[PDB]
């Protein structure tokens, strides 16, 4: 009792996997997805791994799937409640997206933080008047949160 | 006074000025700042401090990003604020296949272009309903509707649409669908096969009725602005577009300006940039549509990433354009009005200086309304 | 019905609406008059942000009622 579409989705996501990224189903909702994806290299999360939860909701088809991080992360577009600006620009959701265009998104803004389109306002603070810094502050709390917690 | 000239003269005020080339005083933008923003202000403690912080926050000086503004007040200092009305009663021509119509309106003259481009946003979903539970004043709109005898469309203004199916067909696809989570769900969906079921081929037939139904049904939206500046050129191949813009939560007019994107987009070539604008209206092909959509209005630097993962641009675009005349010595007298208000009321050795105090003067009432609206509490 | 809309530069318009245009349409009639694609707007009301998909009657806009225009965000 579940559409045709999320299960080869589901199912494209097990054999083809996206390099750096792991999703598959809970094992009582088949709605809900964990998450987790590699710190991408030449990033100030490298060597980290970031669990995150997916849920798609019952208008999931028509809507834009719900993500948030759970590994707690330094970075100028995620809040403190670990909420992802799932932005479309001058267009709306439509069902031409996927869940692999979101997982391939977060790992982008892993690798381009946009401190002046903020969701953090002092990390995002900090990343435009202190870079280097605030660099450096990501590459700590990757060693904290986000190593062994897989 | 040479048009050439009124491109060097807006582009240098934009850049150096910013929002104060609109000529509002400063006082302006801190009263109604101060007006949408007392709620944000923390009742309890050191009111001074809760106020400052607020204004501190404030960007109400830095210029704007939406593009309809961004081509008004390009418009209203060209042409001036008559020339500009004038201008806004004129009709938009569609772009051409090939954007015959839009090279064909350009003699060597001082032209502005004003470009309003649409994307197509036709439905998305359908819903099976029974005509006794179809309610058009209440339901969603811009949605398809199948009902036991009639296929239908609900516009965006909640006008019913026939489809210009028999009952019988409707029957037919009515009956099909079965299974309840496909009651109200999506039309055009990669997934379903119709080899699989019976249901699955309805779906899709459906599908294929609204996608061929809407191709003669007007379902744009206007999605992006600019104008283009088209200076006379002593001859024909020296001729040069230089275009404008602004973007949504993205850039400028002022930043379009020091990225330099304009003379940037100028190097393409008149027949070069057209024949981009032409692409991408014809184009099918999300990819193609993206990377055009990219090169031409994203921010200087994001071409390649502007229209990629999330922001692809999967609906079909439409470029719409119209031409008119500048006079040189009215753009430039237009302008040369808005550097002797900010000379009087903002003065300064440079522009840095001139700005600060405009940025400063804007706090200033913003806030000494503020300290008015929350004294009394 | 009337509705008012205003922006930062204090230049306000009147719109000619139905207590059931959804946001959409009312950024639409902006468009009608100031040339703005929709897609450029938001509309604020008592603070709270109007989103598309809503009604006039939702966010309970009367008669003389007054939007805010917001031309820049992010």
């Amino acid at each position: 009792g579940l559409p045709r579409r999320i299960i080869k989705e589901t199912q494209r996501l097990l054999a083809e996997p996206v390099p750096g990224i792991k999703a598959e189903p809970d094992e009582s909702n088949a709605r809900y997805f964990h998450v987790v994806i590699a710190g991408p290299q030449d990033s100030p999360f490298e060597g980290g791994t970031f669990k995150l939860e997916l849920f798609l909701p019952e208008e999931y088809p028509m809507a834009a799937p719900k993500v948030r991080f759970m590994t707690k992360i330094y970075h100028p577009n995620v809040d403190k409640l670990g909420r992802i600006c799932l932005d479309i620009l001058k267009d709306k959701w439509s069902p031409a997206l996927q869940i692999r265009t979101v997982l391939l998104s977060i790992q982008a803004l892993l690798s381009a933080p946009n401190p002046d389109d903020p969701l953090a306002n002092d990390v995002a603070e900090q990343w435009k008047t202190n870079e280097a810094q605030a660099i450096e502050t990501a590459r700590a709390w990757t060693r904290l949160y986000a190593m062994n917690n897989i | 006074k040479t048009g050439l000239h009124v491109h060097e003269k807006i582009k240098h005020m934009v850049k150096n000025y910013g929002t104060m080339i609109t000529g509002i005083p400063a006082e302006i933008l801190g009263q109604n700042e101060a007006e949408i923003s007392v709620g944000y202000v923390k009742k309890m403690g050191n009111m001074k401090e809760n106020i400052a912080e607020v204004v501190r926050k404030s960007e109400m000086t830095q210029p704007t990003n939406s593009c309809g503004k961004a081509s008004n007040e390009v418009c209203d200092l060209l042409l001036g604020t008559e020339g500009a009305s004038e201008f806004e009663k004129s009709s938009y021509q569609v772009l051409s296949g090939d954007g015959s119509n839009l090279k064909g309106s350009l003699p060597n003259k001082n032209l502005l272009v004003r470009v309003e481009m649409d994307r197509f946003n036709a439905p998305q979903k359908y819903q099976k309903i029974k005509r006794e539970e179809f309610n058009p004043e209440t339901a969603e709109k811009n949605k398809i509707y199948l009902l036991e005898d009639q296929l239908v469309y609900l516009d965006i203004f909640g006008k019913v649409i026939d489809l210009g199916q028999t009952s019988d067909t409707c029957h037919r696809l009515f009956n099909a669908i079965t299974t309840p989570f496909y009651q109200n769900y999506i039309l055009y969906d990669e997934y379903i096969d119709p080899e699989e079921s019976a249901e699955e081929a309805a779906m899709f037939e459906m599908g294929e009725i609204v996608k061929a139904k809407m191709k003669n049904i007007d379902c744009w939206t206007a999605t992006h602005s600019f104008t283009i500046f088209v200076p006379e050129s002593d001859s024909e191949d020296t001729r040069t577009l230089y275009p404008y813009q602004a973007y949504w939560t993205s850039h400028t007019l002022q930043q379009w300006f020091s990225g330099d994107k304009d003379e940037k987009l100028s190097r393409l070539g008149i027949d070069g940039y057209i024949e981009k604008l032409a692409l991408l209206g014809t184009t099918t092909d999300s990819k193609i549509r993206s990377s055009i959509y990219g090169e031409l209005f994203s921010p200087p630097g994001k071409e390649h990433v502007f229209c990629t993962g999330m922001n692809e641009k999967f609906s079909p675009l439409r470029v719409k354009f119209k031409v008119t005349e500048v006079n040189p010595e009215i753009a430039l007298q237009n302008l040369e009005e808005v550097q002797e208000f900010i000379d009087t009321n903002y003065p300064g050795e440079n522009a840095k200086d001139q700005c600060e105090l405009y940025k400063i003067k804007a706090q200033e009432a913003m806030t000494k309304q503020l300290e008015m609206r929350l004294l009394i509490e | 019905m009337q509705i008012f809309v205003k922006t930062l530069t204090g230049k306000t318009i009147t719109l000619e609406v139905e207590p059931s245009d959804t946001i959409e349409n009312v950024k639409a009639k902006i468009q009608d008059k100031e040339g703005i694609p929709p897609d450029q707007q938001r509309l604020i009301f008592a603070g709270k942000q109007l989103e598309d998909g809503r009604t006039l009657s939702d966010y309970n806009i009367q008669k003389e009622s007054t939007l805010h225009l917001v031309l820049r965000l992010r």
